[PDB]
């Protein structure tokens, strides 16, 4: 059930997009799993103009149904932007129209399924297409292109930050908001409850997608090392093959999710920040 | 990719050199880094590689114990440390990304001036022609390069005047990208040739074939001059 499983992201003020995480997930394998099918043979490889216009034309397709939900979307960041910009009423209005993006995603979720589809054909016909001079030894000079290519630099970007340090940096922001309210003792407290409570889910989003991103880079980084400078038979190769564009899909959605949340974090928190000085210093 | 090399070094015999090679983007990826040295008189000599992300060094026989290649954990830099210097020592020394797909880059090369299983046969060794007359180089290996992968690991490098080798063609027949058609490789087993259809000035240098079925070793060279 794809209800459940919808990041919402607000990077900048006024602005509002969704990712269905298992169509993310699903068009990132069948794009990894086209590069490492090409990328095989050198006969092979010059089809990767190919297939960079094809996945660019698949991910036009599903943002033209994405944008059969902006009216409704767009309906919803008007009403965040009067809850956030000072009640039961909004709160209300709030519930019912992010039910409504939702029943909207959920709505045209065939058209999606036909794009997810077409990706997964594409790539799947590639993959079947694979061959192996001898089928005992396949080389794996593919898995390291497109591992090189594609994945490599994202590994090193993660191992150059601290993320752990990120969620404890927003522990630390969320408990002085915690501490601003409780001894707040108004419209103002309402707004600063809301504004709390989306920080406080986004921050439970930005710890679930960290936990994955933390795991799937020290599987990265091991079975990496066992894929490349070796031959396989064809049925390992090809089993190899979809593992890690497995192991890929899951950590460049998370990485990707994780960085689009901890956008919206602090940029809610810098609007909570302008509530805490007007309430503070130009009224009270 | 772009890889640059330590600078130039005189060293007397008995003692050590440690020559770099660093990564323009800062990684090696999971590729590997070759060094390759060449003499005053003589071809290409393979040292020795690493696989910086798996830990994995290869050592040529002959230079075993006097050879320490190394890589920076992090840092994108690898190391070549030949001791007990001698002056059969003295030669250009490189470090490479060798014959890898689409993929083949060299270092600008390090000068040190101190003061194999499967044998390459490169014939002639000079050649003497005027601009558009063809060109014929062939190159015999002691041991067939068809591998049971059912590729056939035999290279052509030019090397022009002042410049590091540069892939021209891979696997027998595969012309190496922005190479003229007027290139071509053939041959099959051990007895393999390179042609140029009509030879034009920009293609004087020495030509190097070299084989990747036991990696590496090279022929001694085809030097190729105008008029």
């Amino acid at each position: 059930n794809i209800a459940n499983s919808i990041d919402i992201l607000q990077e900048k003020e006024g602005h509002l997009d969704f990712v269905i995480i298992p169509h993310y997930t699903f068009l990132d394998y069948y794009k990894h799993l086209s590069y490492n099918s090409i990328y095989h043979k050198s006969s092979t490889y010059g089809k990767y103009i190919a297939v960079d216009a094809f996945i660019k034309k698949i991910n036009e397709a599903y943002d033209k149904v994405k944008s059969k939900c902006n009216d409704i979307k767009n309906d919803l960041i008007a009403t965040i932007k009067k809850l956030e910009h000072p009640f039961k009423k909004m709160m209300d209005e709030y519930n019912t129209k992010k039910k409504k993006l939702i029943k909207c995603i959920k709505n045209h979720e065939n058209d999606f399924n036909k794009i997810c589809m077409d990706m997964k054909n594409y790539g799947t016909n590639l993959f079947e297409q694979l061959s192996c001079y001898n089928n005992n030894f396949c080389n794996t000079n593919g898995i390291r292109y497109h591992y090189d290519e594609y994945i490599h630099k994202l590994i090193l970007s993660v191992k150059s930050k601290n993320l752990n340090k990120d969620l404890s940096d927003m522990t630390n922001i969320l408990q002085q908001s915690e501490l601003l309210l409780t001894n707040l003792n108004y419209i103002y407290i309402d707004t600063i409850k809301f504004i709390h409570k989306e920080m406080k889910h986004i921050f439970n989003r930005i710890e679930y997608h960290t936990k994955i991103i933390n795991d799937k880079t020290k599987i990265i980084q091991d079975k990496i090392k066992l894929n490349i400078w070796r031959t396989f038979q064809k049925d390992e190769l090809l089993k190899r093959i979809l593992d890690m564009s497995n192991e890929y899909s899951l950590f460049i959605t998370s990485d990707h999710l994780r960085q689009m949340l901890y956008n919206t974090f602090y940029s809610k928190e810098k609007h909570l920040n302008n509530i805490f000085h007007h309430l503070i210093y130009v009224l009270q | 990719v772009q890889l640059v090399q330590s600078g130039a070094e005189v060293k007397k015999p008995g003692s050590s050199v440690k020559v770099s090679c660093k990564a323009s983007g800062g990684t090696f990826s999971s590729y590997a880094i070759n060094w390759v040295r060449q003499a005053p008189g003589q071809g290409p000599e393979w040292l020795g590689g690493i696989i910086p992300i798996l830990d994995r060094v290869n050592y040529a026989q002959k230079f075993q114990g006097r050879v320490t290649i190394t890589a920076d954990e992090l840092g994108g830099t690898a190391y070549m440390e030949l001791t007990s210097l001698r002056s059969e020592d003295t030669a250009m020394y490189y470090c490479a990304r060798l014959a890898d797909g689409p993929f083949d880059y060299w270092g600008q090369g390090t000068q040190v001036i101190v003061s194999s299983n499967i044998v390459m046969t490169q014939t002639p060794l000079s050649l003497s022609v005027s601009p558009g007359q063809p060109a014929s180089i062939s190159c015999k290996s002691s041991q067939s390069l068809l591998h049971s992968d059912g590729q056939t690991y035999m290279y052509w490098y030019l090397q022009k005047p002042g410049q590091s080798p540069q892939l021209l063609i891979s696997e027998v027949s595969s012309r190496f990208s922005g190479v003229p058609d007027r290139f071509s490789g053939s041959g099959s087993g051990t007895t393999f040739t390179l042609k140029i259809s009509r030879v034009e000035a920009e293609d004087v240098g020495v030509y190097y074939c070299m084989q990747a079925k036991d990696p590496y070793s090279f022929g001694q060279g085809t030097k190729l001059e105008i008029k």
